[PDB]
């Protein structure tokens, strides 16, 4: 006789999991998170995400990470806005932390929802519409910081070479950097010189993250750099991702998380299409194009199939892209990458994917 | 074969397969709850050519898996035959009636 | 220059109206109502109903009620069975009637979830899995107390000749008639003789509903009868749907709300497919079938554009069909169906369409 | 060109209708309102997105408010995704992928609007 049991673990390893964000648009209420096996398309579990979830997973790889607006009746009654922390195993619910109610609600940016390097504060943006970054402290559960100083920026880009620091994009075309204290209290603050014009060349939220920089590219396809190997950043740019021809077909990228960086290589991975013009900035990927950021020139370029978002994994050289719907998973452990295969229905409106994390 | 909506143990499905939703015919997928009342399905093993009582517990508290959607009938009768009834939510009386998919529970002859 | 404003009316007149009970099953916690104009086929707009909504429209039109469930953080927390009450024409919410935590979840069947012929009390299926019929007060927004003697049964049937009574369709293959006070609570009651063979010839639950009686049909394409023109419950049947031919060619009922009367005419229509047999009672429509039930014969046979659900207005002599998806607006005055429009992608997961009630005193 | 009620509404319903040039989300005129008109029981954003757009009828261009309505479900009918001069967070009020209801009583999104402001 047969017995129907719960309380199971994910069936495949921590190290074959991604993890695929479906806003779910045309019903944003049951917005959620698909888990899958990226090594053979299967499905392996889900989180719910209420309204507009945003997902992380914690950098020890243990714990997932949602952020969500609840109501008492949905469209009516009071307003949550809240973490929850869930067992990456069990797919579990843990722990509501209670945020003020203006977090971030919009598309599935990486920088809208991260935390530090050190992974004990989950770092968000709120808009209220006023914008301000919000400091949850993971230990404690509690929302212990809101950083004002952040006003008129956007979206969080984490120093990986430091444990509690990070910069975010502002209106002035810099870059203004948060270093916490232990606390989670903002401990020292910095702001870069204009890296890029707003007005002229404005730039990609989306970074391509190294160990100690971080390139972004443009609506008009230039690269601007950010080093921050010291306290203070250091800003350059523009160099082209273009040459003449390319620029004799109006090439530009497209996308919503549109870059990557393969950090041994140095290789950027951007979205483009040919025919830009004003508007056509989140138009899907025509290309990939792979360019060398030491040489500032590009190595190769393969089939876009339409993708709009992407993420690398730097210890298994994998890149993985997403159409909105469907994944593909390419290997990048050589210039030019591989496609390996491809997961239909994945998601019926998704513009984010990201690898379970392996490196502790 | 499992995750088809033709598998003999399928007979009276309504709803999504467990076992296409990161479970399988007889385990809910990580994080939602069996429920402890259920739908019961005569169906007929093809193998053998005996009829076998499937029990078919939903899984509940999270929101629709969404795959491998099925509506099999067979043996289905209306709510004034409850437990042979198969258009209301099994999961009604869970701590969350949310439901999420459906497994089917050899029971036995 | 200009200015956006809320606080407006639906456009269309109420006669225009229809209410297209979308289960959106896929993602099941934002099933809505959507509201439709017939004669054109335009969007009205839409009243959202939570986790597997079920609707009606109050008998004197002012007023949708609707009837969900919440949870404090939607896949967990406490729950909420609600009764809500919302303004017909501003599609705005007004009241929430509390429910015990049992009201029945399950496809939009009109018989879960009803009101008597006075439309002072909301009468709803319950299951805890066990059954009850719970009744709402609608004067007082309150909740009155389980229909106990209703274990067993399923499902509600007004009588339209009485102001607060209704019938349920029991185990034993019989209905129990619950007769209500002026409170809601059960005053008397009555259990008829067997109608059909529940073993032998089980019946859907969907009526085709006359003033005084009901009709039902078989899995087996046989009709049944129950006349409450008196106090006791008089049960008939059964008669066959099916000429010689029909049964050569195994024709059946199959659907979900899957009848419906024409009380002036008699006329009984019936969605049906051919090559029946164990497990295809929901079946998409090949064929509707017009019935005369007094002279027991067929009168006509239209195809079925794979409908599931229908529903009838007597005052404007209308039927709507419905696939799951798209609805079919057909002209009823005589005993040939005409079809006048389809309305495509009224809903993606609907088992339920009703019009806005005109007069029906 | 000015004035969508006088309009054929297949023309305002349109995604390419000229004064939709940065909508992200569903036209609320085929949602039971009109351009400038919520639908029944949701309630307009007091804050949006706004988009300058250029009116090929009379050869001007035009600033545009794209409020939203909110406290109803997503309307899911005529989604658009236009980009005319859209820009990231960092020029936050040309921005829209992001929720012009996040400020509202209710914030769930039901459909968005395209409001004229003026040339």
């Amino acid at each position: 006789r047969e017995v129907l049991t719960g309380g199971h673990s994910v069936s495949a390893p921590q190290e074959n999991r991604i993890y695929v964000m479906d806003s779910v648009f045309m019903h944003l209420t049951e917005s959620r998170v698909h888990v899958y096996d990226y090594t053979n398309g299967k499905f392996l579990g889900m989180v719910p995400t209420a309204f507009n979830g945003h997902v992380q997973v914690s950098n020890d790889g243990k714990k997932i990470y949602t952020m969500t607006t609840y109501h008492e009746r949905i469209t009516r009654g009071k307003r949550s806005d809240v973490v929850e922390v869930w067992d990456a195993d069990k797919l579990t619910f843990e722990k509501e932390i209670s945020l003020p109610p203006k977090r971030v609600q919009g598309l599935n940016y990486d920088g809208l929802f991260r935390q530090t390097t050190d992974g004990k504060f989950i770092v968000l943006q709120n808009a209220s519409p006023a914008t301000s970054i919000g400091i949850v402290d993971v230990a404690k559960g509690d929302y212990v910081e809101d950083v004002t100083a952040a006003a008129g920026c956007w979206s969080v880009i984490p120093q990986p070479n430091r444990p509690r620091s990070f910069m975010t994009i502002c209106g002035d075309g810099g870059l203004l950097t948060i270093n916490l204290g232990e606390d989670g209290k903002v401990a020292s603050q910095s702001r870069s010189k204009q890296m890029f014009s707003v007005k002229d060349d404005p730039i990609f939220i989306a970074p391509a993250l190294d160990k100690d920089k971080a390139h972004f590219v443009s609506y008009y396809g230039n690269v601007y750099s950010a080093d921050f190997s010291g306290d203070e950043v250091k800003v350059d740019g523009p160099w082209s991702l273009l040459n003449d021809e390319d620029k004799a077909k109006n090439w530009v990228p497209g996308g919503y998380n549109l870059v990557g960086l393969h950090r041994a290589s140095g290789r950027m991975y951007v979205f483009m299409h040919p025919d830009g013009k004003e508007g056509t900035h989140k138009f899907p990927a025509a290309e990939i194009w792979v360019m060398d950021t030491k040489t500032k020139q590009r190595v190769a370029r393969i089939p876009g199939r339409d993708a709009l978002s992407m993420t690398i994994d730097q210890q298994r050289n994998l890149m993985l892209t997403l159409d909105g719907g469907n994944v593909n998973v390419y290997d990048i452990s050589q210039p030019e990458p591989k496609l390996l295969r491809t997961i239909e229905g994945a998601a019926e409106a998704s513009l984010q994917v990201q690898f379970h994390p392996v490196g502790g | 074969e499992v995750n088809s909506c033709d598998y003999w143990r399928h007979c009276a499905v309504d709803g999504f397969l467990c076992s296409c939703c990161g479970g399988t015919t007889t385990t809910c997928p990580p994080g939602s709850t069996p429920s402890p009342i259920s739908w019961i399905g005569t169906c007929h093993n093809p193998h053998d050519g005996k009829d076998y009582l499937i029990s078919y517990h939903d899984c509940c508290g999270k929101t629709a898996c969404g795959r491998c959607q099925c509506n099999t009938q067979t043996r289905e009768r209306p709510g004034y035959e409850f437990f042979l009834h198969n258009d209301v939510n099994w999961c009604m009386a869970n701590e969350n009636s949310t439901f999420h998919c459906t497994t089917s529970v050899l029971v036995g002859l």
